[PDB]
């Protein structure tokens, strides 16, 4: 039977990538989503995406180094309306209107959807404990929050972070003008989350380097003492247990190595959990905390805070993005 | 038994929490303050 | 204590409720008593809002959620929305209140007096986790309970009042749905739309006759699929497909209440007519749109002509052409002009929204309602404070519609990951390896090299 | 035996804190930091060094306190309280910044204490000192950030000061004036920071699913045994998952984690390298082709030029409240703005 | 008679509360279980016509 | 305002929705009661 | 493990509540004297509500000499 | 007195809780 | 003369509660409520 075989290839675990029904999906998604990219970010034309007749050019060939190119976003006028190719009367068309943004990022979401239930597959595939594509959700969950959830909130996929670098940090400066990202608690979650993955990275690495066995002399590297497959821990818990238990106090020290890397797993994907939560609860608007002309003296004068600061920062960028797309005095959208 | 009771702990400890708690009062305080 | 530790149970503490995977009279206990909660919730959350509710100020204005909900089936409104009596919010209220002590105390009882297993008790309340007919016959009985609801909210909008219309003649009033849509057609082309802008998928349900008749259908289905698991036994490639045990049935219910999640948030974020802006306040291209028209009206008071007015990049100011040139409201609203509301649907004709008809038929409640809705949109701080991140501390305002959203994204999204978390475990426990690798039968040392 | 030999005995006694000679340093610098940021968070005004309110006495909350930085005329004065500033005034040391360099210099001071408590603990222990030099790269945000990012501008002003608020006044400063963004070294501090909380997660994920079956319990921390010699976990397995995954995989465990410790601790370094440049105003603003470019070209526009018109505004906009020293007066039709809005 | 409706609706809640307390401590103490089952009998009995009164003198106030 | 007759509870039903959030906290004390068995 | 009481033990027993429960509120009415009697703001020289600005000026008073500082501040202050 | 009247109510819901517990602790219950 | 821990850990955590139920109450009260 053909199907048998072809059933007996995909789950096969003796392949050098992994493929399995989620990988039958994520990879064309993916190939379509990375060639078009490329392409794209190369030589595409400018996209007009603020619907207002004033393209943008973000490829390489068009004026752009690495640092300022990036695949524009479709167009505002657009909107949340699904923009295939054959929607567009020509290729002109669709490239004037940021069709391969949309292209790129449906491909990639379900590509990358597919790359945690290939992570889950293999790990039933190998007889592994299920939980990896769970650590793979928070930054799955990012980036659906920044190129889909965000663009629904909003309105249009114009307000989706740009495929660039320059255009993500346009997508940084706008989102604070307009929701005041810094003061909201799941934005400071997030980067307590990521702080505290890079201070509990540096501190597990240097606590597992610092007790590492005698293995090997003082001429070859320390990385030679352990070998692939051996049985025997490389380093000494206990030492670095009591090293870092002298530290700080015994009770602030995992002695027990399963609870210390599950709260290396724990701490930053909860925290970047939240913050994914915190963009996308701020395209439903609910924005962080405003404390404008909060404090306030006796007669009834403004006394200001370092929030008040923040707010003239934030009214600088909320008067000058998209300098020319608003016709209203309100920025409703 | 024979525990002591003024070591560096209880040292540590005293000069983290009696300012804490008197902080504590004093924001506790502050809430009531009317312009 | 039967299974009330760590070593008995294999769980601990913090998995402790996984000690009730196998304690069917305790598990049952625990879902009575969550049920009373969620009942208790709904009550002593409604007399809350009941009790600091301002009935001539707008719902949306006082941070309801749930008074809405059932001014919306038509209890305690009148014409505009206009609250008229009291009473039945009070009554809905006090009698979920009730309603969670009973379902309290049952939860209680099952829970810490009742047994711990009733299949000693009753071969009808026992179950096994692994019997597939009983978990099809409780999963009909369940399904023929929501098929009855759905048929009361069908005999609410037909028989006992109706519903809050939104789109009614003159202005949202109650109204009787006496012709709901029992076409196929209409009801599961709802089904197929595109998810997309400017079709919507289900959230794009625009009148009262459709949501009638869908849940007609509903009721029907769900009568029909309850019957159906009550007769018949799963099948062998619903056998050879699913894990049967509870944690995959529990990981199944999750993937479920995350998508429905997920529809909610946009359900409450786009659609105007389950969720009446009279209630919960403009949607935010409702806003939008309110804004563009408020200045158009403004501006053509003045002698403008909003027709020829030409904007800072050379598109209409107030007027432009959407791009399968419909014409629409000019500005970053452009992105909104699928908005479909009560109040713009008199100044539009066959190809957008008309000039003479602008320049000639907007009545005072039109303004009145762009106004009020330019200045309500749904835009505010988590300390609920009003309007964009850059406004100043005077308005308290977030809008229903922002927190029942973000709250049911946030909820949609854990849900998902607690789906992720069963599904794995279900998977691996009934191969056998959720515990670890096995040390002397390690699988990847019966694999070759990759390379 | 000896004076010094008997404190020595005494300082390093095992106790539930430990001591040591680094202790001198460490427990009075980095309790009178901490005091101090309590007590000015709590008390302490910056009305008449900024015009702000910045203390719980005066209504901010969490978020909005802060300790600011001294006047912009006081320079760089070290503002010590005996100092001709203050001339052993509390009040007025407290009233011009004098709890700001208190703060800095004693945290500075406690840093260089509980570096040199990683490194006498390591000695006593009979470590590798490995976690002080990972160490090093949080000393060298502090001094590049609080110490030589001010001493390169102006004054104490122009350094964050301590608060929640006030160090999101200085990120969006940093993107205003420095287009600090843009700045390649802070790009590798992003990466050296993302990259350690990926690694962070994605060991810790991959350790918990590749776990050796040594208990009975379905709950899998009791499961192992500090004294043990075996590992808890297959890296045989985890080396062929993430092989077939994402095509690499880390085969030495010792390799695995010195590169956890590398890449945070060499991205905070670039990133500190880069505030010293922008402590001189050398800062990566723009790129010159592009401006040249859309000088003579009109219709020339990416998201770079876009984020430059958003710096213009942040520093018009902000300048005459964050820097009140200067007077600036901008009237309203100086003012940057789009149309609208 | 709204003094009557108020003292009903306070029986009621007194009597809430203290079967809130009462019913889990009586479930809970198994060598209580004879008298404890009848004061459950009771108070819930009570409760329930206490709840009846409650909405019928709603209905007459 | 809720009806008339009920305003004397008023108090009350202002804290009765925070009663679900504190089941949560009950179930800590009573783990907390037994030792985290 | 170092020659101390655990802290379970000592917070479970009586003698820490006989003295904690004096000791505990007294340090507590302390800081809350320290704010009410208004003693705080003479300490570190925080404004008062109504010390922020003069009657009819809306200029905030700012440090602009390094040596003469502890004197403007002064003036600052006679000025109300 | 509202705001008395609230937190004398919530205070006594908040101690109900434990109350239980309490009871069951030194009555030897099922707890 | 053993005051259970599980009481001691109730006590301090609603002591924690209504100080930071306080500090919310303040910031909706008198100083930094915008009022
Ligand atoms: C890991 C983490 C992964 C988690 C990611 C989850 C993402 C799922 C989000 C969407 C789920 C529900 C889709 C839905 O309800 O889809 C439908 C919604 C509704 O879409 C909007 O629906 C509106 C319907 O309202 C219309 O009809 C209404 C009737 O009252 C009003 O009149 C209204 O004004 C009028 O415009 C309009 O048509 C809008 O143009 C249209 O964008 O779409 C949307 O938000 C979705 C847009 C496309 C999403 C497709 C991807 C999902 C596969
Ligand atoms: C890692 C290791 C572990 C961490 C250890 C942390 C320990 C803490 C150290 C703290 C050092 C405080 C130094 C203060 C300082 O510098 O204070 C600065 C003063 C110089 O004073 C400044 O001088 C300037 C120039 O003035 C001159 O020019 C003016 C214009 O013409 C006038 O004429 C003026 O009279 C004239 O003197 C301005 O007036 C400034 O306001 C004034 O602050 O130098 C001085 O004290 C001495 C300068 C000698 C060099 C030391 C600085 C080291 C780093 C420099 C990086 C630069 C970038
Ligand atoms: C919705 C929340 C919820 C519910 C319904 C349950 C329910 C249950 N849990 Mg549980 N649990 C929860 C949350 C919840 N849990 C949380 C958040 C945790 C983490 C801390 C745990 C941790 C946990 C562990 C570790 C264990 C359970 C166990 C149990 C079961 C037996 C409990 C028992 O022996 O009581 C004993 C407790 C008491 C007698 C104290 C009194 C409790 C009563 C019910 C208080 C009622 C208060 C209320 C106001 C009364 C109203 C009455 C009125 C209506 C008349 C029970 C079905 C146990 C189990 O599986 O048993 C096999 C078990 O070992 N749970
Ligand atoms: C209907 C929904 C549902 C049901 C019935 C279950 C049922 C179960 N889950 Mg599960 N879970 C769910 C949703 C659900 N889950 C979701 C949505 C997620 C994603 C976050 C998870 C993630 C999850 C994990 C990671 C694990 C379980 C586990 C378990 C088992 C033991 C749970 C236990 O004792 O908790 C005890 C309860 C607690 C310890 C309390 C947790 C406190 C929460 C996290 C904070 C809540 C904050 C609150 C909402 C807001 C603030 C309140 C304020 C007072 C501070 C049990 C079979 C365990 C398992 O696999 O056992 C086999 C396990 O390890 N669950
Ligand atoms: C999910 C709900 C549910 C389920 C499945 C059960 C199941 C069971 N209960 Mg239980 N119980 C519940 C809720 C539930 N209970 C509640 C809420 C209470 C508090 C009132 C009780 C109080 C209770 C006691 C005191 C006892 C049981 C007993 C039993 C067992 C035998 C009952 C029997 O023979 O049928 C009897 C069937 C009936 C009396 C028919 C009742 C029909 C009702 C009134 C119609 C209600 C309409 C609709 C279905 C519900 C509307 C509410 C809905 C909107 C939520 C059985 C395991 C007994 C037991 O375990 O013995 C050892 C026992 O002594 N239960
Ligand atoms: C709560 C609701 C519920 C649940 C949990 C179940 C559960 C089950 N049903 Mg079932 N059923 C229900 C309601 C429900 N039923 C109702 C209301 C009806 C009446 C119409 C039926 C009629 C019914 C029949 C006739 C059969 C089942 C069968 C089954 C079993 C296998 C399910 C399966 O593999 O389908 C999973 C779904 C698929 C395999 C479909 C393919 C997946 C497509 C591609 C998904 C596309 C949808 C996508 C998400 C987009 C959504 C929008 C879309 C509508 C456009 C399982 C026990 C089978 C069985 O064994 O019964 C004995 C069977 O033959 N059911
Ligand atoms: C060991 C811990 C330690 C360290 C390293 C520091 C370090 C510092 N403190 Mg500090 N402090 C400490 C503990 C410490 N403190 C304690 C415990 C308190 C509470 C009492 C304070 C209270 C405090 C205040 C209130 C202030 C400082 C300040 C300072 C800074 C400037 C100090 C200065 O210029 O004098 C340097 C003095 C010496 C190095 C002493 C030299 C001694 C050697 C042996 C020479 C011998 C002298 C000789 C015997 C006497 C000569 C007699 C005659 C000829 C003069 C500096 C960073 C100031 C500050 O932060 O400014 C913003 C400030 O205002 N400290
Ligand atoms: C098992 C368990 C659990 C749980 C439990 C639960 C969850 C329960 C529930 C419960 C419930 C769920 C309950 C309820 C109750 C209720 C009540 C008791 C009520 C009553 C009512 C009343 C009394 C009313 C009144 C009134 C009216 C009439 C009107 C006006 C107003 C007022 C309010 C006055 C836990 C976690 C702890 C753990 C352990 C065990
Ligand atoms: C009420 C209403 C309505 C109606 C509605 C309806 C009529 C509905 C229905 C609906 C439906 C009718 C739905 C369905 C769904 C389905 C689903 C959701 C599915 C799922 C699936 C799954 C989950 C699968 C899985 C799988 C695969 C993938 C393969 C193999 C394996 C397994 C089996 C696992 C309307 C809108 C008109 C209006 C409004 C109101
Ligand atoms: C500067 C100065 C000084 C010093 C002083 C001091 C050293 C002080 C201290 C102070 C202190 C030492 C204070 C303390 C404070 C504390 C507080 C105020 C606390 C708070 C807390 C809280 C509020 C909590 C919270 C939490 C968290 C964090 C998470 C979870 C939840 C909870 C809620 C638990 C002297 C005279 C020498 C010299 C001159 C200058
Ligand atoms: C409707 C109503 C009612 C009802 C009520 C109820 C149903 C209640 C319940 C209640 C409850 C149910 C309560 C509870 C509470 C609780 C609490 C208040 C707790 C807290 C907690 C804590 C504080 C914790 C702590 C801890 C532990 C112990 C361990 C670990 C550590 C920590 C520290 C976290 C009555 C009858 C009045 C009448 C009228 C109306
Ligand atoms: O597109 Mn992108 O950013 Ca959201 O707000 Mn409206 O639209 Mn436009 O302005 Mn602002
Ligand atoms: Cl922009
Ligand atoms: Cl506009
Ligand atoms: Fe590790």
């Amino acid at each position: 039977n053909l199907w048998e075989r072809f059933c007996n290839w995909v789950t096969s675990t003796d392949n050098r990538l992994y493929v399995g029904w989620f990988g039958v999906i994520m990879i064309p998604t993916l190939l379509a989503a990375t060639i078009c990219f490329v392409i794209a970010f190369i030589a595409a034309p400018p996209v007009d995406i603020d619907g207002i007749r004033e393209p943008v050019s973000g490829s390489l060939l068009y004026g752009n180094n690495i640092i300022t190119g990036a695949v524009v976003p479709s167009s505002n006028a657009i909107g949340l309306h699904f923009y295939p190719i054959w929607e567009a009367a020509s290729l002109d068309e669709w490239l004037y209107n940021g069709g391969p943004y949309q292209l790129i990022i449906f491909h990639f979401l379900l590509g990358a959807s597919c790359y945690m239930g290939r992570q889950w597959e293999l790990s039933y595939r190998l007889g592994m404990r299920p939980w990896i594509c769970v650590a793979y959700s928070a930054p799955l969950a990012s980036a659906f929050a920044v190129f889909l959830i965000y663009p629904i909130g909003q309105g249009s996929f114009s307000d989706g972070m740009p495929l660039g670098i320059s255009g993500t940090f346009n997508f940084m400066i706008v989102f604070q003008a307009e929701h005041n990202i810094l003061m909201h608690p799941f934005h400071q979650l997030g980067v307590a989350g990521v702080f505290g993955g890079a201070l509990f990275c540096a501190m597990h690495g240097s606590l597992v380097t610092s007790s590492l066995i005698r293995e090997t002399t003082e001429t070859e590297s320390a990385n030679y003492g352990y070998k692939f497959g051996q049985e025997e821990e490389t380093y000494n818990i206990v030492a670095a247990h009591g090293y870092f238990g002298r530290l700080i106090f015994q009770y602030a020290s995992f002695n027990n190595s399963r609870s210390l890397h599950f709260f290396l797993a724990a701490w930053p994907v909860v925290g970047v959990w939240f913050t994914a939560l915190g963009i996308s609860t701020m395209a439903f608007n609910l924005n962080g905390f405003n404390f404008n002309h909060s404090v306030i003296d006796a007669k009834g004068n403004v006394i200001n805070t370092w929030a008040d600061i923040i707010n003239r920062a934030n009214l600088g960028m909320e008067v000058m993005h998209e300098r020319n797309a608003h016709n209203f005095p309100l920025d409703l959208a | 038994v024979s525990y002591p009771i003024f070591t560096v702990r209880w040292v540590a400890v005293h000069t983290l929490a009696v300012p804490t708690i008197f902080f504590l009062g004093a924001i506790a305080a502050m809430q009531f303050i009317q312009r | 204590a039967t299974n009330r530790d760590q070593e008995s149970s294999g769980f601990a503490w913090w998995a402790g409720n996984a000690r009730l995977i196998n304690l069917s009279g305790k598990l049952l206990g625990a879902h009575v008593a969550h049920a009373g909660l969620i009942v208790f919730w709904a009550g002593a959350m409604t007399l809350f809002e009941l009790a600091h509710f301002i009935p001539e100020k707008p719902m949306y204005e006082q941070g309801l959620i749930l008074i809405p909900h059932i001014a919306t089936l038509g209890w305690g409104v009148g014409p505009g929305g206009e609250v008229v009596d009291t009473f039945p919010f009070f009554v809905v209220g006090v009698v979920h209140l009730i309603s969670s002590a009973v379902l309290g105390f049952g939860g209680v009882y099952h829970a810490i007096r009742g047994p711990e297993t009733l299949e000693e008790y009753s071969s009808f309340f026992g179950y096994d986790w692994k019997d597939k007919n009983k978990m099809t016959t409780i999963l009909g009985f369940h399904l023929i309970v929501l098929g009855i609801g759905a048929l009361l909210l069908v005999a609410k909008a037909m028989f006992f009042g109706g519903l809050y219309d939104t789109w009614a003649p003159g202005g949202g009033d109650v109204r009787v749905i006496t012709n709901p849509t029992l076409d196929p057609r209409v009801i599961f082309g709802y089904l197929l739309k595109s998810p997309f802008g400017g079709e919507g998928w289900i959230v794009s349900v625009n009148n009262l006759e459709d949501v009638v008749g869908g849940h007609i259908w509903i009721g029907l289905i769900c009568i029909a699929g309850g019957i159906w698991h009550i007769l018949t036994t799963p099948f062998g490639w619903a056998r050879r497909a699913f894990i049967w045990s509870g944690e995959a049935y529990l990981s199944y219910s999750l993937g479920a209440l995350s998508m429905m999640g997920f529809i909610a948030t946009c359900f409450v974020w786009f659609n105007n007519t389950v969720y009446p802006s009279e209630f919960y306040g403009p949607t935010g291209p409702e806003a939008s749109q309110a804004q563009a028209m408020t200045f158009l009206i403004r501006d053509q008071k003045l002698g403008a002509n909003v027709g020829s007015a030409q904007g800072p990049t050379g598109l209409g100011k107030y007027l432009m052409r959407s791009p399968t040139g419909e014409i629409i409201f000019g500005g970053e609203t452009m992105r909104f002009w699928d908005f479909r509301g009560p109040w713009l649907e008199p100044l539009r004709g066959p190809n957008g929204l008309d000039l003479n008809k602008i320049k000639n038929d907007i009545q005072p409640w039109q303004e009145r309602r762009a106004a009020e809705y330019m200045t309500h949109a749904p835009l505010g701080s988590l300390n609920s404070v009003g309007g964009v991140a850059t406004e100043i501390n005077s308005v308290n305002f977030v809008s229903p519609r922002s927190w029942l959203a973000t709250s049911h994204f946030v909820l949609a999204f854990f849900f998902l990951v607690g789906h992720l978390w069963h599904a794995g475990r279900a998977r691996a426990a009934a191969a056998g390896f959720e515990k670890g690798i096995d040390r002397e039968s390690e699988p990847v040392l019966s694999m070759p090299s990759l390379d | 035996r000896g004076w010094f030999d008997i404190l020595d005995d005494w300082l390093k006694r095992d106790r539930f804190v430990f001591v040591g000679w680094s202790g001198i340093l460490l427990f009075p610098c980095a309790y009178l930091a901490l005091g101090g940021w309590l007590t000015g968070t709590t008390f302490v005004t910056s009305w008449y060094t900024h015009g702000l309110a910045s203390s719980y006495l005066e209504g901010c909350n969490f978020l909005t306190v802060a300790v600011s930085t001294p006047a912009n005329s006081m320079g760089h004065s070290l503002l010590l309280l005996w100092g001709p500033e203050a001339q052993g005034d509390f009040t007025r040391w407290c009233q011009l910044g004098g709890l700001w360099t208190f703060i800095a210099l004693h945290g500075a001071f406690g840093l260089i204490g509980f570096m040199l408590r990683q490194f006498e603990i390591a000695r006593l222990v009979g470590v590798r000192p490995y976690n002080a030099i990972a160490f090093s790269a949080p000393i060298a945000v502090f001094v590049s950030v609080f110490l030589i990012y001010p001493l390169g501008q102006s004054s104490w002003f122009f350094a964050p000061s301590f608060g929640v608020a006030a160090i999101f006044r200085f990120l969006l400063f940093f993107q205003g004036f420095h287009n600090w963004t843009l700045n390649p070294f802070h790009m590798m501090g992003v990466a050296g920071v993302l990259g350690g909380a990926l690694l962070c997660a994605i060991h810790g994920a991959t350790v918990e699913n590749t776990l050796f079956q040594d208990g009975e319990g379905a709950s899998t921390f009791r499961a192992f045994n500090p004294t043990q010699a075996e590992e808890t976990y297959s890296m045989v397995t985890a080396n062929r998952f993430w092989s077939q995954i994402f095509g690499i995989a880390f085969s030495n465990k010792r390799w695995l984690h010195f590169f956890m410790l590398f890449v945070p601790v060499t991205g905070l370094w670039m990133s500190a390298i880069g505030v010293v440049g922008l402590a001189l105003n050398l800062r990566s603003y723009d790129f010159i082709s592009q401006e040249i470019r859309a000088a003579e070209d009109p219709e020339f526009e990416t998201f770079y030029t876009k984020n430059l018109l958003l710096n213009e505004g942040i520093r018009a906009w902000m300048a005459p409240q964050d820097q009140p020293h200067e007077n600036f007066v901008f009237p309203e039709e100086v003012l940057p703005r789009g149309n609208a809005l | 008679m709204t003094i009557l409706f108020q003292l009903a609706l306070a029986a009621l809640v007194i009597l809430s509360f203290v079967m809130v307390i009462g019913v889990p401590v009586a479930y809970a103490s198994p060598q209580d279980w004879d008298r404890s089952k009848q004061l459950i009998f009771l108070g819930s009995g009570l409760w329930i016509a206490l709840v009846l009164v409650v909405g019928v003198l709603n209905f007459f106030v | 305002k809720l009806p008339e007759a009920y305003a004397i509870f008023d108090p009350l039903v202002d804290v009765l929705p925070v009663i679900p959030v504190l089941f949560l906290a009950l179930a800590f004390v009573w783990q907390a009661a037994v030792g985290f068995r | 493990t170092t020659g101390e009481r655990p802290f379970s033990d000592i917070i479970t027993s009586v003698r820490y509540w006989v003295i904690h429960s004096i000791t505990i509120p007294a340090l507590f009415i302390a800081g809350w004297l320290f704010v009410s009697t208004g003693l705080a703001y003479d300490v570190f020289g925080t404004p008062r509500p109504d010390s922020y600005y003069a009657q009819e000026q809306r200029s905030i008073p700012l440090v602009t000499d390094r040596f003469e500082a502890k004197q403007q501040v002064e003036t600052f202050l006679e000025q109300l | 007195f509202e705001v008395i009247a609230q937190l004398t109510m919530i205070a006594m819901i908040g101690i109900a809780g434990p109350m239980i517990i309490f009871l069951l602790a030194v009555r030897r219950g099922n707890l | 003369g053993r005051i259970p821990l599980w009481i001691v850990a109730t006590v301090a955590g609603m002591g924690v509660i209504v100080i930071v139920g306080l500090f919310f109450y303040g910031a909706y009260a008198g100083l930094g409520s915008s009022l």
